[PDB]
Formats: structure tokens, C-alpha cells, sequence
């Protein structure tokens, strides 16, 4: 068929039903402590 | 861009450098059916029709740049003999015209059924944050060409093509968290479908140089020159005179 | 990829190495109806049909390639007698043509249903992270064909036919947590439908040959040697005579 | 997988044994019409009929087959005079033909309702994370004939039959804790839907047997021995003559 | 499972056993119109009608096997009026028939209404747990029959019957907590749809004897015998001849 | 259940016991338009017509059950003309028919509208966790009926009626904790919808009450007796002629 | 309930007590045609009109219950003119019918336009638990009626009258927690809609007393007593002559 | 409410009030076509058209009742014919008339477009649980006419007229925490959509003004009395004979 | 802003600046056919087709600005001919006109498919808040045209033009929190979709000196002059006359 | 009928209602605690 081009990011044009998903699965992997 | 000619694929170089014959062969295109009966899928439209009614039009060009026949106006006949009472309409009142040239052969077919989604595929990585991935399809459509003497209304040659119309797409990403409470976001995506209008001309312009193969075979129409016989491109089309196995 | 001639199974190797008969028997292949009355489910269109319409297309290429018969043009008669018009209109004004070659039998016939989902199945498997899946169904298509005497109007032989369309698909996937703070995604996926285009092809070729080994039987025409009687390809198409149970 | 002849059930097996009468007797099959009215449900289309429009193919093929009947075409019949008017141009023009057979008895009919989801059922059960279940449905279709003299335009006999439509799923599962942290998944399904094509094929089948037994005991057509009146076939086609209740 | 004849009600045994008159009555069965205008609803396809379009062929099979009428092919006139032209042109060329068959009477009639859902309801229960439910539709459908004297045009008896078509669903289910962290799950479920197919061929069966009987009292065909007029079945249905109450 | 005639209301009753006349008087039932252009809502069809399109079969019903007229066939009026010529044609190969009756007047008319959701409403209640409710609706059916003198083009007479079919639903509940950690749960309920099929046959045949009332005020037909111009039905359908006020 | 006549407005009895005239007046009326273009929304079906397609025989019910005028069937006039073929039929085959009576006006006219939702409305208040609601919508119906005089073609009078159709609902509401740990509820509602069924028949019968009154101020036709010039229907509605601005 | 006139504007009182012409101008009206083609969105439903097409019925008002023009009867022409065949049908058999009163001129016209939300709005404000809102939205139609002289086929004159419909809607609401735990509520709303039924007849009865007062400048019809040229009326329509800018 | 004439592409300026003819030639330009079946998808109509049917008003533009040919009016032929019906009635009641001007060649053609998203992309990036991305689409469409001899129905010489129609969205955005407990918001963005009615007249009239400039190769017409063979324009078509590759 | 090729995923081209079941499957699955 058509292969028609999409965001995957709710910030562009994209779903937005993935961005509690995209947004969990970032701060799961995050490594950063505070700096003080 | 720029206007210009329409892309050709290797048949058409392919079907313009052919051996040229004793004498050109007249020859009625009068419709080539789309009898896919197949229409296109959410989310177009619902009338949207896969493969474009215009076969009959792409025909005549793959026919009349072969340097083999005359191709004569049979689809818009109808037009073609009310232009010719208007002339008539004033001959007589205040040079005349000979009748409409009629053809030895008339070329006519189908498109037989297209198929999409004969093979799809995949692959897909995310390390931390960043991301690719790869998809494509390719559909196959099919072209029925048969050459009818008009004479007797016997069926000479019957050729079927095919051709696959791949359609992929790539598309990048990144979403990571960059030195604290920052946040990285980034997408790359291209995709690619190839034309079914594009596709389809390149069927045509392949089923005609094997109804001209199989012509010389069966002896329907000679060459010029019997040493011209052994060219590299009637050659080349008949090694593919067999087909795939499935 | 590059355009080639349509794809054949086994059975059109064994159509073309056929004993050849007495002399060939011509035939008018005027209409092959799509009664199947089944249309494509979601998410394609409403209106595209299940089978292409274009089945009569498609036996003309098995008669004519089968060194049997010659077919003739019926299918696009109103044109052909269009352009028999326009030669008799040019004879009068500044070689006389012939009638049209007439048939003594005409193939005709039909598709008599077809139906998806006949069987379905799959597997599926996921250890701690790494999975795994398969799916397939197979729809079932068949296709009636008869030889009419055209003379009597009787019919001398008919033959049902049928062919399994598998349309299956693999698919595996990765989501794991790899080493702390960290996430590993892969996904490897494969699809492959048969197409109905190219399975109605198949189960035509093969009906041809249980028409042709009919006649034999029933002494309609006969083979140009008796020796050619025992061949291994008609004593191939004897033991499938007699149809599966159910 | 291969083409195969349909697959036919006990009726097919039943009807091929059958006695032989004294002569063969013509048959004019001209439509049977899908009188069901009724389509199919979600997801399929909406335009989709329940049962294919073609039972007039089918009962071509039981009449055939049943060495009793000589059946003509009378489908194509529109085809057929357009061929035999080529043929008498060619005739006056540089064998005569006889005019058509004409049968003595016509068998037409109609396929008298499809009732979709007659009966339903199924099971389950789920212990820890293991889990199985089960469903079935179950349509009817119906299909009546009838013999209608056509010299008189009386009818000589009428019969209905059925079948039910079977089709079902079986389907497993396991969504486990295996030993702590680690995550146990597997699935295994398989349906089966008896084709409706397939079923409308045995009950025309049937449908032919109940017209020739009963031409039999009103002294239609006799056999050719009165010793085979008392055969295994014909003696268990008159149990059943009576209908079951309700 | 096995084809068989169409279940038949209590109204076929009833119909089959009655007297016999003094000589059969011809009868012209044209069309009994679907003039319900009621299609189904949702999940089922916009276009299907929720009662079959083949009346016509249930009413020829309850006249024919009432052993009282002899009817006549006149639904499908036109194919045996096109069958007539071929005997007759066969021969003037190279047993002269009758006229055809011409009626005193003919029945026709419609199908006067089809109501869903006239009453409904259910019960349903749960303890701890175990549950328990159930549900019930009927539907009503109405046949209007009545008999037109062909000589004059008048109407001599009209009739109308009803039927209720029973649809009923009955399911179980276990969602509980065995003990600790285990949790069992069974769900046992079963429907039953009365066929509309079925229930309008017991509603026409029906309608035909109270046609049969107002016969009798009003002087319109009398019985062979007198002695018979005190008939089981013709006293049983001399009871209902007045309709129930609303 | 059992197969029945369609039940009737108080009307029916009503109309049997009407006074005898003088002679019985021929009509021309020829059709009752649907012409309320009111479709079913959702989640019926979009296609299924909210009153059905027999109404003129069942005015038939009513006229000819009445004593007082004798209806003749004109609906299919196509359909017994071409049977009047199939034995025309067998009267001059190897009883002269005479013409067909005509009428004196003809009863025509209309459904002019069909309103649904005339009133509404519903009550409900809820206790710790026991409850009830109930909810009706009420549409309005209205038929016109008119007598058209056919000797001159006049119309006589023309009444409109009126009728409610009320629609109700009663349903239960219990959602309660009975003894700690332990869950009640029950309900039932019961809608009844009343037939707009039986509504309309309770329209149609008190307006033709309406119709012979109003005849022998007008002096348009007389009675049998004068003495029975004072009779219980025709004096309690004389308070009804004014109408209910809005 | 009990089937009665429709109810009437005020305008019905309006209507009738209006004051006689010298002689009554024939009048055609073939269509009033529903040009609104306006169908039903959501959730009612796609294709159900507003306004029913019955207006003709509303106007026809206040012509001749308005005792001036002696209305002629020119709606079924197919079916009229196939019935006096009937008995001309047998006129001549073993009194003579005169011609139809012809009419000296026609009133024709139409239903112009159907605006819904022209004003709506609805207050609202909830204290602690307990509630109340009220909402109302208006639509506005117009009809135009207009006498042609059928001599000359000319148009005499055409007035345009106007309805508005309320369609009102009331809901109560208690949801509180009554003394701890106890839930209280309570809900009643009721909805009103008036029938467009009703409300075009009070449009129609108010439209021909503006009809009649203008005739007789224009001199068309006079009454029976000039005394009666001066009766109170018609001094009412000479003072509505001069529409409500806006 | 009650059953009224329909309501006019300003435009209808200023019609009536025009000067008198010398003699009545004779005019058919044969069709004013709805050529906005543009029908209702949503939720309204997908085929009900924007504008009524009854714009041919509000202008034959328009012309009646200006005092000026006598309309003829060009709309139910089929229907008047067949009118005046049934008086001749009669004469022959046992006052003669005259033939069809013809027109000088014939206005026709159109509705050249209709555009919904031209222009919108909207004001709201909260303060603590207290609200307002407003909004408004203003369609535009515009309305074609032009008068046609038929004696030659030239154009007079030509005008456009436009009007813009109002349709605003009011709502207020409470939703506060009045003393400890307890809630009020409250909400008034109102809405008004403007007919575009009667700004139909309000842009007609303004065109037609435009018309006569056209006539008079370029002496195509003048005035009974030349000191009537500077009546008020048409010294107001020629200030707005300049169209507005844009 | 301003009604201005239509903007045309390079190819107009390249158009108009061709060396002039001996003499102009006549053509007839009867219909170019929108044979793309190609619909436009969601969120448009699913009826709105995607290329315009207009492409034979957009030809006659071309050729005539030309400055070559004269073209001819046989689109709106049977209202030019309805015209000269009326011309001629006036000349025999109280300058006789010539016939029709008749074309030696007529220019027909296609519009040979249309496909949308060929190729696509997109480019995306937000570091803290602020953002940013890109995208575009191309779709592709096709012309045919072909001159047609009238003379003797051959076909002079057929080319195929081709555009790409590019439509690309540009987006900003920022969503940050700037100094605590306050947040700043801002979006800036700009679509260009180029209209496919523009670029189908920029393909038409690039196809037009294609056909101009194989006319003087194949010496079909020549120039006015030899010396300006070797033209800028001329030679810049000379180059583009072979294909791009695929 | 048609096998049409989709992800499982809605980091790919998939639905996003599995979104919040894939990484619940996840780190209901996990055994790496930090290392410090």
C-alpha cells in the first residue's frame, strides 16, 4: 500500500496517546542525580 | 521543480533500440479494461481505484515510440466521426477526404488483478533513547496483452507481465535525558512509494516487446534483415520466455 | 526489481507438455462471471471484490498456450465487429475480408465461491522479555468450468476445482532491561499473502487439464497416437479424478 | 499446497452409485436465485452476500455427474444464440447445423433462507494463569427444488433440504509468575469455519437424490431393471423422506 | 453434521393428514411480496431483511404436498415461455405440445409485518462469586394469504396468521478467590435463534388449511366423502377460527 | 408456541356484528401509500420503514371479514391479466370466461404520518443498593381512508383515525454487601413493545366503520332494516364522529 | 389505548361552523409537494423527511368537511382511469358511465420550508442533592396554498399560514446520602413532543379559511345570505389578514 | 400557539404601498432553481439542503400580493393540462373554454450561493463559580431575479439581493460552594436561530421592488400617475440601488 | 486581495516566445478525460476527485496563447449547434451564415494517473523546551497528449509531461517554564500545499511544445522561416526530449 | 484474508494503548538494583 510519513511524538505532529509512554520510558532509563 | 517527460525504466531504452521490420503494422487499441476490481484501503478514499483507468493511453505510447506500428485513433472514435460530418457538412456546400485507415491486427487486454500486500517486513532497535527502525511492502500487478487478428478473430499471441511495486520507509529517534533535568528530543523519517502509475507503463512497455519476440518466432511479421535476428536484445528476451517458478 | 512474465506453479509445466492432438479444436471463451458475491473485509474498501473480474482473461491464456486449442476473440466482440465495419466501408471506395472464424464448442464457466478464514491458528511465546509469534489463514477458492456443444446446446463435460491461499506471519520482539538504567528493544517481523490473482491462475491451469483428459476418456477428440495415451502426465490427472472427502 | 478437485462429501459418493434408468433425460437449468436476502455481519463488507450466487453452477454439476441427466445450457443461453449466428453467416457465405435440444422436464429452484448463528455455546476455565476455552456456532441453509413439466407447466415434484454450518474455535493460554521476577507467556488458537460454498454443494447434492427417488414412486421415469428398485441407496433415501420435527 | 429434509412443525403432520376432496383445484402462485420493509440491525449488515425473500417457494411446497392443489409454474413464466420457443421452432424442422396449464384459482398473498423485540426480558444473580443469568426475545410475523377467483377477479377467502419466534440466551460464570493467591475463572454459556426461515414456513403451512376449511363452509370445493366433514383436524382448526384477544 | 391467526382487538369484534344491508357493495382496493417518509432510528437499520408497507393488504382483511362489501383484486392486477391470456389461448386450441367485475366505488387512502416519541417519561428509586424504574414511551399512527365514487370522480366520504402504541420497560436491581466481604447481586426485567403491525389493523378496521356509518347518514347505501339503524354499535360510533380536541 | 378520530384544533371546529354558500364548488387537488428539503437529524435515520409527504390528504379532509367545496380524486387518477377501462370492458360484452365530473378551480400549493430549532431554551437549579431541570425547542412549519383558476390558468388567491411546534421536557433529580452510610435516589422525568403530524393539519385547515375569505371579498363566490357577511369566524380572521412583523 | 399568517418584514409593508402601474403586467414563473448546492452539516443530517426549494411558491406571493403583476400558473403546467383535457373530454359529450391566458414577460431566477459562518464571535467571563457567555454567528444568502421578455428572448433587467441571518445563543451558570459542604447550581440558557425560511421571503419581497422600480427609469412600464414618480418608497430604493463595498 | 489574472510558471514565458508559423492550424479539442480514478483521502469529501476535470478548458488556453493554433469549439458543441437552429429559424421569416470551420488535426489526451505521497520526510528537534520541526510531501502527476490526423485517423506523435507538486509544514514551538511558577507558551507555523491546478497547467503547457516541436522534426508543419530552427527555446526542448531515467 | 505487517510497539509505528503494559511487563520484570 501507502506508506505515509508520521511522528512518532506527540510534541510534533504525532499521536498523542503515546506521550505518557514516551515520557515513562525516559525518566525509567534517566541516570542524572541533583548537583549541589 | 521543473516539467518534463515522464521517468522510463529500462524497457523503454530497452524497446527503443529494437531491429526495425519490413513494414509498419497498423494496429486498434480500443480499450484496455481495469478488471482489478480492486480499490483503495483507509485511509484514502472509499472510490479510489488502485490502479489508474488509463491503461489504453499508456499503451499507445509504448506502441507508437517502438519504431513498429501506426497506432490509430479507436478510443475517441466516437469524437473522431463527428469531426468527420462536420467536413462532409461542408464539402458540398461552398480536397475531399479518403475513409479512416483500418488495421490488419488490433491489440487489446486487461489488467489481471492487483494484489496488495503480497510481502511486507520490518526490524526495529532502541538502545538507551535512540532509536531506528525499517519498514516495507511491496504489491504486484499483472497485464494482460493479446495480439487479435481482426481478419478471422483469431487470438495469435497472449503474453502476461508482472512487475512489484516496493514501498518502504526509515525513520529515526532519539528521546533522552541530557545532563539533568534537560531533555534531548530529536526524529528523521523518509519514506519512499513507488508509483503504480509508473509501474504500470513499465508492464506495458515490457508486454510489447514480447508480443514482437513472438511474432518473429511464429512467423506472423519478418525483420528487415534475417542477420539482425541474433540481436542482443531479442536475445535477452528470450532467455526470460520462461517463466518464474512459485 | 524488473518487470518479467507472471509467476507459474507446477501446473503450468504440466499443461504445456501435453500430448499433442489430431488437430486443433477452436473455442469461444465469451464470459467467466465473478458469482462469488464476496467482497473484502476492514480495513480495505467496501466495494473491492475478493476475486478479480478478470478470470476470462486468464483462461484464453491457458487455452491458447496449451497447444490444444485456438481461442477466439468473444470477449471484445462489439469491437472487432466496430472494426469490421470500417474495412467493408474502405472496400468500396477507392483483398475482400472473411467471416469470422466460428467455434465448435465454447469454454465457459464461473467461480463458484469464495471463502476466507476456511482455517486459522497461531502460536505464540514469551520468556523474560524475548518473544516470539506465528499466525496463518488460508482461504479457499473455486472455479467451475464446462465445455458446451454449441451444435446441440448440449454440455459434454464439467469440472470443479480448488486451491488454499495460506497467508501467514512471523513476527519476534525484545523488551528487556539490560544492565540497570537501561533498555534494550528489537522488533523482526515477516508477512507473506499468497495472491488470489496468482492462485486463480492455478486452479484454471489445472481445471484445463481435466477438460482435456475428459475428452479423451468420453471419446470426444482423440490423440495423435494411441502410444501417447499412457503418458505419465494424463495418468497423473486420472488418480486425481476422484475428489477428497470431507 | 496443490489444486485439487472440491472436496465433496458422502452425498457426491451417494449420488455416483446410484441405478441406471432406461434413458437419459434432458434438463433445462436456466437460475436459481439467492432468494436468501441476507448478508454478511461485521467486519465483513456490507455488500457481501451470505451464500454465492452461484447454485445454478453447482446443480449443473450434480445433474452431470449423476448419470441420469442430459443438462443444457440454458444459463449462457444469450451467448450461445450469438455464436450460432456467426456460424449460419459463415453458412451462406464460401455441415448444416440442427436446432437446439430441447428438454423435456426443467429443474429450477431457490435457496430458501440462511439463518446465521442458530445455536452458540462455549466453555472456559482459568486456573493459576493456565486457562483453555472453547465456542462453536452453528448456521443453516436451506435449499428447495423442484421439477416443473414443461409441457403442461404443471410441477412434478418439490423437495427442501438442509445443512448446518459448523464452526469453531479452540484457543489456549498461560500467563504465569515462574520463579520470582521472571514472566511465563504462551498462546496456541485454532479455528475452523466449514465453508458455506462447500455446504451448499452437499445440499444440492442431496436435494438431486430426493427428485430421482421420487420420480420413481409416481411412475415419472422408470428403471432400467425393476430388481434394482430395491437397492441400499434408494431404501436409505426413503427413511429419510420423512422430515424431522420441531 | 448430515444433510435432511427441512424440519417440519406440528402444522406439516397436520397438513398432510387431511381428507380428500372430490378432484384437485389448479392454482397460479406469483409472487408473495416481502412488504415487511424491515431490515436488520446492528451488528448485522445494513441491507439484509430480516425476513427471506423466497415465500413464494415455501407456499408452492405446503400446496403441493397438502395433496389437494396441483400448482403451477408461474414465477418463473418467462424462462419457461423462452423454453416453449425452442421446442417450437425444432419443430417445424427437421408430438406437437399442449397449451399450457391455465388455473381456476390463485393464491397470492404477502408477509403483513415482521415486528423485533415485542417483548423481552431476564433474570440474573449473583453470590459470592457464582453467577447466573438469563435472557428471552420474541419476534412476530404476520403471512396474509387469499384465494382470487380468476374468472371474475373477486376475492373468495382471506386469512391472516401469526407466529412467535423465540430467541433465548442462558450463560453461567465463576470469578472467585480459591485458596490464597490461586483464582479460579469458568464461564458455560449457550444461545438458541429460532430461524425466521423456519417459523415462516410453519406460519404458511398454517394458513393453508384455514384456507382449506373456510372452503368447505362456504360451499367453494367440497369433500369426497361427507362423512369425513367431522374430521379430527378439521374440528381442531374450527376452534381457532376465531382470534385471540389484545 | 403455536401458529395462530393474528390476534384483533375490541374493533375486530366491533366490526363482525355490524347490521346486514341490502346488497353487498363491490370495491377497488388498489393502494395504500406508506406515505409517512419515517424511518426506524438507531440501532435499527437506516433502510427498515418505521410502519410496514402492507397496508393494503390489510384493509382488504378488513372489508371483506365486514359482510358488507366483497373486494376485488386489483393490487396484482398485472398478475391476473397474464393469466386471463394463458387461457384465452388455450379456449381456441383443443367454459367462455367472462369479463372481470367491476366496482361501484373504490376505498383508497394513505398512512398520513407516523410521529414516534409523542410522550415520554419514567420514574425511579434506589434504597442502599435495592432499586427500580420504569419508563414508557407512546408513538401515533394516523390513517386516512377515503371513498371515491368511480362513476364520476368524487369522493364521498374520507375520515381519519388515530391510535398509541404505548412501549413500556420495567427493570429491578439489587448491587448490595450482605454479610461482610460477601457481594448480593440480582435483576430482572421486562419490556413490552406493542406491534406497530397490530396497530395499524386496529386503525384501518375502525375506520371503516367510520366509512359505513357515514354511508347510511348520507343516504349513500341503506340498511336491510330500519329497525336496526338504532343498533348498539352504530350508536356508540355516532359519539366518537366529533373528534377529541388539542 | 382506543383507536379514535385524529384530534383537531381549534381551527377544525373553526372550520365547520362556517357559513354556507349558494352553490358548492369542485375542486382538483393533484400534489402539495413537500419542497422543505429537510430531513431528520441525529439519532434518528439519514433519509426520514421532517415534514410527512402526506399533505394531500390533509387538504382534501378540510375541503370536504368545510361543506363549500366537493372535492374530485385527482391523486389516484391512474388508478381511476384503469378502473373505467375495466368496465368499459364489459360494457360492450354481455347503465352507461358518464365522464368525469371536471372542476372550475384547483388548489395546488406546497409546504414551504421546515426550520427546526428556531428558539430553544432551559433553566436548571440544584441545591444539596435535589434538582430540577426544564428545556423546550420550538420548530416553524409554513404552508403555502394557493387557487388556480383552470379556465383562463390565472392564480386568484394564495395565502401562507404558519405553526410553531413546541417540544417541552421536565426532569427532577435527588442523589444525597441520607442518615450515614445510606444512599438516597430518586429521578422523574416527562417529555413532550408535539406531532409535525398534527401541527401541519392545523396549518391546512386555518389556510382554507383565509381562502374562503378572500373570495368573497374579491367577488369570486358569494354567500348564500349577505346577512351572514358579518358572522364572528369571519370578522376573526379578517382581522388576522395583516401578518405579525418581525 | 396559534395558527397565524406567516410573519414579514419591513419589506412586505413596503411592497404593499407601492404606486399603482396603469394596467396589470401578466408574468410566468416556471422555476427559481436552488443552485447553492450546499447542504447542512453536522449534526444535522448529510442530505437536507441548506436553503428550501420553495424559493418558486415565495415569489408567486411576492408578485400577487405587490398589486402589480397577475401570476400565471407555470409550476403544475402538467397538471393543468391534464385538467383541461377531462372539461374537453366532456364537451364533446353530453360553456366552451378558452385557451391559457399567456405573459408578456416571465421573471425567473435563481439562489446564487449561501455561505454559512461568514462571520462569528463570542464572549465569555467567570468570575468565582459564577458565568456568562455569549455567541453569534451570521450567514449569508443572496438571491437572484431577473426579468425575461419572451417575446424577443432579451434580458430587461437584472438585480441581486442578499440578507444575512443572525443566530446567536445566551448562557449563564452557577457552579459555586455556598456555606460548609453543601453545592449550588444553577443555569439559564437561550438560543435564537433566524429562519432562513423567512429571510428567504424577506430578500425575494426586497428584489422584486428592484425590479419594478427598474422598469419605470428605463420606461418599460410607467405609472398611472407621473406625480406619484417621487413617492417615498421609490425615492428609498434608489439611494440603495449602489450596491455596498467590499 | 485583487483579482488578477491566473500566475503561470516558466514554461508560459517559454510558450508564448515560439518562432512563428507559415500559417496556423485549426484543431478540435473535443474532451481530455480525468482517467487518474484517484479520489482525495481524509479529512477532505470522500467524492472530491484530486485532479480537477477542467484539463480541457486549460488546453485551449494553451493553444491558443500559443500564437499557432486556432482553436475550435467542440466541447459545448450541441449549444453552438442549438444557437444555429435559432439563427437559421430567423433567416427564412422576416447575411446567411456559413458552416462550420473544420479541423485537420485534433489534439485529445489524458490525465494519466495521479499519485500521492511519492516521497515524504521530516525533520524534528527540541533541546529544553524550545522546538522546532519541518516536513514535506510530493505528489506526482501525469499528462497525455496526442495529435490525432481526422484525415485518416493515424496519430501524429503522443508525449507524456510530468510535475511534482510539493507541500511542506514548517512548525516552531516553546513550552518552558521560565522564572519560578511561571510559564511562557508560543507557536509559530506555515504550510504551502502548491495546488494541483496549477501544476496541471504548467504540465499541459510544457506538453504543448513538445508536441510543437516534434511537428517540425517529423516535418508534419514547418516554419516560417528556416534560420530560426536553431532557437534558444527550440534547442532547450531538444534536450529534454529524452526521458530521465528510473 | 490479509496479513498486513504492524509493530508491536509505539516507540515504532504502533498502537499506543500498549504503552503503559509494555513498561509495567518490564520493571515488574527487572532484577538490577543500583550499584553504588
Amino acid at each position: 500500500g501507502t506508506m505515509t510519513f508520521q511522528f512518532r511524538n506527540p510534541n510534533f505532529g504525532g499521536n498523542p496517546n503515546n506521550g505518557a509512554f514516551l515520557l515513562n520510558s525516559a525518566q525509567a532509563q534517566n541516570s542524572y542525580k541533583d548537583p549541589s | 521543480a521543473r516539467p518534463t517527460l515522464m521517468p522510463r525504466a529500462q524497457s523503454y531504452k530497452d524497446l527503443t533500440h529494437l531491429p526495425a521490420p519490413t513494414g509498419k503494422i497498423f494496429v486498434s487499441v480500443y480499450n484496455i479494461q481495469d478488471e482489478t476490481g480492486q480499490f483503495k484501503p483507509y485511509p484514502a478514499s472509499n472510490f479510489s481505484t488502485a490502479v489508474p483507468q488509463s491503461a489504453t493511453a499508456m499503451l499507445v505510447t509504448a506502441l507508437k515510440d517502438s519504431r513498429w506500428f501506426i497506432p490509430l485513433e479507436r478510443q475517441g472514435l466516437q469524437n473522431l466521426l463527428n469531426e468527420r460530418k462536420i467536413i462532409r457538412a461542408a464539402q458540398e456546400n461552398g480536397i475531399p477526404l479518403q475513409s479512416l485507415t483500418a488495421a490488419n491486427i488490433m491489440v487489446e487486454g486487461s489488467i489481471i488483478g492487483y494484489e496488495s500486500n503480497v510481502k511486507s517486513g520490518g526490524v526495529g532497535a532502541r538502545y538507551f533513547g535512540i532509536g531506528a527502525d525499517t519498514q516495507y511492502q511491496l504489491d504486484q500487478i499483472a497485464v494482460n496483452l493479446r495480439v487479435v487478428n481482426v481478419s478471422t478473430g483469431e487470438i495469435l499471441s497472449s503474453v502476461n507481465t508482472s512487475k512489484t511495486i516496493l514501498s518502504y520507509e526509515v525513520q529515526a529517534g532519539v528521546f533522552r535525558f541530557i545532563d539533568y533535568q534537560r531533555l534531548l528530543e530529536g526524529e528523521v523519517g523518509y519514506t519512499s512509494n513507488e508509483p503504480v502509475m509508473l509501474c504500470l507503463m513499465s508492464a506495458i512497455e515490457t508486454g510489447v516487446i514480447f508480443l514482437i519476440n513472438d511474432g518473429i518466432d511464429r512467423g506472423l511479421w519478418d525483420l528487415q534483415n534475417k542477420a539482425e535476428r541474433q540481436n542482443d536484445i531479442l536475445v535477452k528476451y528470450r532467455h526470460m520466455s520462461v517463466p518464474p517458478e512459485s
